[PDB]
RNA sequence: AACCCGUUUGGCACCUCGAUGUCGGCUCAUCACAUCCUGAUGGUGGACAAUCUAUCAAGGGUCCGGCUGUUCGCCGGUUAAAGUGGUACGUGAGCUGGGUUUAAAACGUCGUGAGACAGUUUGGUCCCUAUCUGUUGUAAUUACAAGAAAAUAAAUAAGAAUUAACUUUAGUACGAGAGGACUAGGAAAAUUUAAUCACUGGUUUGAAAAUUACUUUAAUAAAUAAAAGUACGGUUUUUAAGCUAAAUUAAACAAGAUAAUUGCUGAAUUCUAUAUAAGCAAGAAUCUAACUUAUAUUAUUUUCUAAUAAACUUUUUAAAGACUAUAUUAU
RNA sequence: GCAUGAAUGGUGUAACGACUGCUCUGCUGUCUCCAAUACUUGCUCUACGAAAUUGAACUUUCCGUGAAGAUGCGGCAAUAUUA
RNA sequence: ACUCUUAAAUGUUGCAAAAUUUUGGGAUAAAUUGUAAUUAGGGGUGAAAGGCUUAUCAAACUUAGUUAUAGCUGGUUUUCCAC
RNA sequence: UACCGCGAGGGAAAGGUGAAAAGAUUUUAUAAUAUCUUAAAAGAACCUGAAAUUUAGUGCUAAAUACAGUUAAAGCUUUAUUG
């Protein structure tokens, strides 16, 4: 076992420092739902009061 | 240097008080008659405090016969030899002198039986402390002996002598080695890049034979240093 | 204790132990180093390879005790085999120009060179003999004399 | 510092003060430490005396950067970045001034391979009772099958003393300077020429506000210090605090 | 320094000779009382006919002691016997003379003014 | 004795390399730079013996 | 180390006896003494005692002190002084002892209970 | 009436019949919570106070003494309280042996008789040098990173004394009155614990004074004087230095998360409901963080290093100490 | 008088007791509360050198397990090695 | 002194197969003791306890019947093949 | 027989040189081993000389794991590798 758990690595952050490998794209975005209760983000032809 | 009892250092020797206060009196009986004794290693160094006083009011004594002293000198020692001993044969012989009257000194053997230390008590100026110096005296002189302190100041002075010919060999070929290559050479033909490892490399040798001859010369002034001289720091 | 050790250094690790069992040891050595003289070894070079230990007798008695018991109580005696090498004056030199010699080799040396007054000359040149310091250069100065030419290789 | 002994003074209404002596010999700033590169924020300091061929090599480099003198120990203190010192530089018994309350640090004395009843106070066996040869012997050490064995942290015999302690809250006294001295109202661990190690008190920062001054005691320009000095005695009289009336049994 | 059974000789006028202890008062456990501190108190020895009985059980202050009682500067003072102060309910003593001296390490104002005096 | 003092915990939550900060893999990386230039005497000729990030590189870089 | 405790001991010994408002005579085991032993500053009330001084300690140091023994109201009783502090507001000698003694005594306290004749009156051999 | 626990009285007869065990007491402990007090809270036929009941809670604490062989129990007195129990009804290779189960003897009763008793009474012997586990302490050898001399952090664990008169708020709130608070604080003392030895007290085969009997140094020249031994260190008394307790000094509040429990708005259950389902807030002597001490588990900094960094052996001494190790010291 | 009783002798009795039971004064480290000291023993080196015992042995905690109370089986774990 | 051994501690593979140390009983008498001798196995002797009788006593020691008996315990020696 | 027991009486241990003493010369702070005698030293409690026990020499060798072994894989090895 601990010849095994010897070659184990975890990080908090989302990186890791080895050179030559990738690393996951963190997903930060979140969804704007402004398109459902604002007229501003749609042009004005195509609704109606 | 102990806190305990006065800063004096005790031992009982499996003996209570006047048990042991026996033990003082016959050694010190022997320690006059014989003027030198062969014990263990506790007993020849539990002894020195009490004969270190037992002489003083020996000489005082001589001096001035002091009814204080004298019954220090009847207490201590049983016989009446001892007692008109030390004050015509030892203290005449002492000459005026306070201080020390005495030596312990060990010894590198161990008994045949219990392999015990051992270490003899002498009064100062014993004849056997006296013979066996003049032996150690003659055979380095003249016999079977080494004499040291000639080979030590031998060898520091034949390499003192040895290292300066070294510098001056090294301030030579610095010099016809410099003006060559400084002078004839800076013409061309060379790189003058490396003419700063030239000198930079040279003046090393002559730091190193310099800084030698530091350490030699420490160590000849520290064989003539007499002891009542200073402590010579040396650089480093 | 003594095992690997050269003879006469034997009897200096073995004064210090202080016993009877020591002074019977050193009885023995003294033994086979005189019927190495009688076989016209050189002694300088004579190195120890088994000091070899077995039980000879036993002699038996009483030791009373309490209440009528008894033990037995043995008395005993044992054997001592030496076995010694010299070692050929080659592998000598080839354990010293790296920087293994004995002290006792050393200690003549350098009680040798006190009986007639040596010179400054004389000591740089036994310089790798002589002390511990010293015999650390020479196991120095001969790794780099090799990485030279391990060098003179790797350019290639 | 360096302690060396003990005395006691009568105080303004006559209570007698034991004091402790602790005598500053040559505190001196050794090295800095910053959390950035060295991973704390903190220093260290050096005390005492060693003579020049008893010192190591290191030890030279070691001290040689900020152009001080050899020590005989050296010791780290946690502080705070706006609270540093120079390199070199050698603090006072004026850090301190009388009337804060002050931990401690040191080795205390020590014993030898103490007995049962000396190392925790255990009660004996009862003498002269038929008693056979169990006097002072602690007695059970367990119980029977379950557990079936001895427990830890179990009180025996073994070294009592040469055991780092601390000691909080103990008052300062007086101060001498040319003689550069401090006097603490209390006991300290450890026999003199021990070395022991001061601070301020985490305990109270309440009580020592006014006795405090940071990062330590600057001296002013053209202005005249005191030697020696004292702190001011109790508002009121140990004689005179007597007890109420009413604190009566029935 | 006082223990259960300890003997003691009042100074109080209430005929009372000698007198001993049997319980200390101030917390859970006393094995010792100090000065100051009260006591239950069996009776023993008495001037006879006494409206102080035998075998009665009071309380008291005890005052005196043979022990070194400290003072603060250092000094110390120290009696020839122990002596006690008979009581009804709360400091009110049975026998309104009270014949002696005190030690002042007995803290108590009123109580003190009482006696001739106190070093 | 250590044999009778210790504590029977395992050694995953005994061990130093998790901390509140983060788990210390490998080690502190170290710029091993050097003044090879304002050196002392007795070390002015064997300049070319300390180590020099740009130089050794180079060589790795040259014999691979 | 020790010694430069002592030599603080030393000189606020002198800056006290060179500022009491009295001085030290030169009394011995067997003299009489007087002194007004104080129980407060705040308040200067103490008493007057005639005793037998039975010993001395620490002469001509600052833990200085002295042993006496005296009859209070009719109550033989013991008291241990340190010379040196501030709650003495005076000391005095009344009779003067005469002749060898001893340098502390002990025997008043322990086996023997004594009188008032024989605490006011010192040692005299002839 | 439905389940639980395994501390009592018992049923069975699975382990041990090829050296042992019974109750109680001294010393020493550890665990549970189904908590005696302290701490938090709900309810009340709860005005205040005192008290009753239930829940959460194991941090620390939980008496001396008389009679008895005695746990128990009665009694005297007290306390914040004098908890219920388990651990081969904890603890006999750690102590005792009083009770009870051997031999002697006596009374009573039964028995022709030897003698017997879930009756009494006086007396009354088992032992041990600790191989291993376990534990309190102490070191050695070795390993790690180049090698070495020093200083620290980090991480985990262990440890931490409880109570509160009296007093201020306040004789206020409450109350016909008697009486008498919540809240927020200060705080003597007792018990326990740690560090220390300037003072005090004890100790003193270390030092000294006085002194009795016999003897002796050494004395059939005397006299004076000194000195030694033996008699518990001869006895009594004083005392340096150290150790020591009877002595000295002193032993935190707050903050964060939570347990029973308190609350805001508001649906399901068309509600001036509901502390919850989205969501926003409280709540303990506990737990955590912090503080203290220790540690071959990982890591950092400083400085030096072979034409010379280091360490080990020996001596002296100790304030350190079984040995060692640490400290100190010599060349 | 559960189940006393007259030569298995009944009742009482000054003196004597290394006899059994209770009480008092004095005394005191038995105890509150234990401390310091001397020698011996002990620990270190050295010479000599026993005893009962012992399947083998590289000999760990807890719970569970089971010929019914586990160092040795099972299950999560502990220990650089030894004195 | 001598003789006996009440009480405690020590010791228990001890100095000792019943002692050491301290204490204690009797001490002109029913006393203590030396030398030599008698009494002998269901008998001896016994100020009687089932004690003593060469460390052995609800019936000695030695030899012999005798290789006592045992429905009891403990043990029963090399290999392969079948039921 | 020795030893034990006051006594009757009980009651062990213990073999081997070689054909022949030729029984070991000489060197050596002192050869078990070269040399000499002899077929060989079989070297004096001396034929052969097992096992338990035990020492040394050369190999691989640890740092967690255990009725102390088995089966399997990988690694290093004395010209002893047959570990
Ligand atoms: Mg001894
Ligand atoms: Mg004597
Ligand atoms: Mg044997
Ligand atoms: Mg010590
Ligand atoms: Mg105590
Ligand atoms: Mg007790
Ligand atoms: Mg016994
Ligand atoms: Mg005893
Ligand atoms: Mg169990
Ligand atoms: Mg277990
Ligand atoms: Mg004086
Ligand atoms: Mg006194
Ligand atoms: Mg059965
Ligand atoms: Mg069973
Ligand atoms: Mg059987
Ligand atoms: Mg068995
Ligand atoms: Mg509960
Ligand atoms: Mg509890
Ligand atoms: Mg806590
Ligand atoms: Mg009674
Ligand atoms: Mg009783
Ligand atoms: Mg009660
Ligand atoms: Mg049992
Ligand atoms: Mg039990
Ligand atoms: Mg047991
Ligand atoms: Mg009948
Ligand atoms: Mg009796
Ligand atoms: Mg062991
Ligand atoms: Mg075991
Ligand atoms: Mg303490
Ligand atoms: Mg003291
Ligand atoms: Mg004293
Ligand atoms: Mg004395
Ligand atoms: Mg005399
Ligand atoms: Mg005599
Ligand atoms: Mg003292
Ligand atoms: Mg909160
Ligand atoms: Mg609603
Ligand atoms: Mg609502
Ligand atoms: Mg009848
Ligand atoms: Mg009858
Ligand atoms: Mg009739
Ligand atoms: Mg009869
Ligand atoms: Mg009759
Ligand atoms: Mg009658
Ligand atoms: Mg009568
Ligand atoms: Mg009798
Ligand atoms: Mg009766
Ligand atoms: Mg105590
Ligand atoms: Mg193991
Ligand atoms: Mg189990
Ligand atoms: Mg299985
Ligand atoms: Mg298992
Ligand atoms: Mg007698
Ligand atoms: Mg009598
Ligand atoms: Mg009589
Ligand atoms: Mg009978
Ligand atoms: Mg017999
Ligand atoms: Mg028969
Ligand atoms: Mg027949
Ligand atoms: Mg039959
Ligand atoms: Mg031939
Ligand atoms: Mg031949
Ligand atoms: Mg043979």
């Amino acid at each position: 076992r601990r010849d095994l758990l010897k070659k184990v690595e975890i990080y908090r952050d989302f990186q890791h420092e080895k050179q030559g490998l990738p690393n996951f794209v963190p997903y930060t975005e979140k969804e704007t739902f402004d398109q459902y209760f604002n007229p501003f983000v749609h042009n004005f032809e195509d609704l109606v009061i | 240097g102990g806190l305990a009892n006065n800063g004096h250092k005790v031992y009982k020797l499996g003996r209570a008080h006047s048990q042991r206060f026996h033990l003082i009196r016959t050694q010190l009986t022997q320690l006059v008659m014989h003027e030198r004794i062969t014990t263990t290693k506790t007993k020849c160094k539990h002894l020195k405090p009490y004969a270190e006083r037992l002489l003083l009011n020996a000489m005082r004594v001589a001096k001035t016969n002091s009814n204080q002293s004298r019954s220090f000198l009847q207490s201590f020692l049983t016989t009446s030899l001892a007692r008109r001993k030390i004050v015509k044969e030892i203290a005449a012989r002492l000459g005026d002198k306070n201080n020390n009257f005495i030596n312990v000194r060990f010894l590198s053997e161990r008994r045949k039986g219990d392999k015990a230390e051992m270490g003899y008590i002498e009064i100062k100026g014993n004849e056997l402390e006296n013979y066996e110096k003049s032996l150690e005296r003659e055979q380095i002189e003249k016999g079977e002996v080494p004499d040291l302190k000639a080979f030590k100041e031998k060898v520091f002075k034949q390499e003192r002598d040895f290292l300066a010919l070294k510098l001056k060999e090294a301030e030579e070929n610095i010099n016809l080695k410099k003006l060559e290559d400084v002078v004839l050479l800076e013409k061309g033909k060379i790189d003058v890049a490396e003419f700063n490892r030239r000198e930079k490399a040279a003046a090393a040798t002559k730091a190193f034979f310099e800084s030698k001859l530091k350490q030699v010369e420490h160590d000849l002034f520290i064989c003539n240093k007499n002891k009542y001289d200073l402590i010579k720091y040396v650089t480093y | 204790a003594i095992r690997k050790q050269h003879a006469y250094d034997a009897l200096s690790i073995l004064s210090n132990i202080h016993s009877k069992a020591s002074e019977q040891i050193a009885q023995a050595i003294a033994k086979t180093i005189s019927v190495a003289k009688l076989k016209e070894m050189d002694l300088n070079r004579l190195f120890i390879h088994g000091v070899i230990i077995g039980r000879k007798k036993k002699r038996m008695g009483l030791r009373y005790h309490a209440r009528g018991r008894f033990g037995i109580k043995h008395r005993q005696t044992s054997t001592i085999k030496v076995i010694l090498y010299e070692k050929p004056v080659k592998q000598l030199y080839r354990e010293m120009l790296e920087g293994k010699t004995a002290p006792v080799l050393a200690y003549a040396m350098r009680q040798r060179m006190v009986s007639e007054n040596a010179d400054y000359d004389e000591i740089r040149e036994n310089q790798w003999v002589l002390t511990s310091k010293g015999r650390q250069q020479r196991k120095l100065m001969l790794k780099r004399k090799v990485l030279i030419q391990y060098l003179q290789f790797k350019a290639k | 510092g360096y302690k060396l002994g003990m005395t006691s003074i009568w105080d303004k209404w006559g209570k007698l003060h034991a004091l402790t002596v602790i005598q500053i010999d040559r505190c001196q700033v050794v090295q800095v430490k910053t959390e950035e590169k060295d991973g704390v924020n903190a220093l260290q300091l050096g005390v005492g005396e060693k003579s020049l061929k008893r010192i190591n090599k290191p030890t030279i480099g070691h001290l040689m950067k900020n152009d001080i003198p050899p020590k005989r120990h050296l010791k780290e203190f946690k502080v705070s970045p706006d609270c540093f010192l120079p390199a070199g530089y050698m603090l006072s018994a004026r850090h301190f001034v009388p009337g804060q309350y002050v931990d401690i640090q040191g080795i205390s004395v020590g014993k030898g391979f103490a007995g049962t009843v000396k190392r925790w106070n255990f009660k004996m066996q009862d003498a002269t009772h038929g008693n056979s040869l169990s006097h002072r012997a602690p007695g059970s050490t367990g119980q029977r099958q379950d557990p079936g064995r001895v427990f830890k942290n179990k009180k025996m015999a073994g070294h009592m003393g040469c055991e780092k302690v601390t000691i909080m809250d103990l008052q300062v006294y007086k101060i001498d300077v040319e003689r550069s001295l401090v006097y603490i109202r209390g006991h300290v661990p450890g026999k003199p020429g021990s070395l022991v190690q001061i601070r301020d008190a985490f305990k109270k920062q309440v009580q020592n506000e006014q006795f405090l001054n940071f990062p330590t005691f600057v001296a002013g320009k053209n202005d005249k210090l005191a030697t020696v000095l004292i702190m001011e005695a109790s508002k009121s009289d140990p004689n005179e605090e007597y007890i109420h009336d009413n604190d009566v049994v029935d | 320094m006082v223990q259960k059974e300890t003997n003691l000789k009042p100074i109080d006028k209430c005929g009372v000779w000698s007198v001993r202890v049997f319980h200390l008062y101030g917390g859970s456990f006393r094995k010792h009382s100090y000065i100051s501190n009260f006591v239950k108190i069996s009776v023993k020895k008495t001037r006879p006919n006494n409206w102080v009985p035998k075998k009665t059980k009071l309380k008291a202050i005890l005052v005196t002691a043979k022990n070194e009682l400290k003072k603060i500067d250092g000094s110390y003072v120290k009696f020839r016997s122990i002596n006690t102060v008979l009581l009804k309910k709360r400091l009110t003593p049975k026998g309104k003379i009270l014949m002696g001296p005190v030690s002042v390490s007995l803290k108590r104002k009123k109580f003190l003014s009482s006696f001739c005096g106190s070093i | 004795s250590k044999f009778s003092k210790r504590q029977t915990t395992p050694k995953i939550l005994r061990d130093h390399r998790f901390t509140r900060k983060g788990m210390v893999i490998r080690k502190q990386s170290k710029n091993y730079d050097y003044d090879l230039t304002n050196l002392a005497a007795s070390q002015a000729h064997q300049s070319h013996l300390f180590f020099n990030k740009e130089e050794d590189f180079a060589l790795l870089k040259k014999q691979a | 180390g020790r010694a430069l405790i002592k030599e603080v001991e030393q000189r606020e010994k002198l800056a006290i006896d060179r500022q009491r408002e009295f001085k030290i005579p030169d009394f011995r085991a067997g003299d009489i003494i007087q002194f007004h032993f104080l129980k407060s500053i705040s308040e200067g009330y103490g008493n007057t005692v005639t005793g037998m001084c039975t010993a001395r300690y620490k002469n001509n140091s600052l833990m200085a002190g002295f042993d006496c023994v005296f009859r209070f109201h009719g109550v033989e009783v013991f008291m241990h002084v340190k010379q040196n502090s501030p709650l003495l507001v005076d000391l005095k000698v009344v009779d003067k002892s005469y002749g060898s003694i001893r340098q502390k005594l002990n025997y008043f306290w322990d086996d023997r209970t004594n009188t008032e004749q024989e605490l006011k009156k010192a040692i005299v051999k002839g």
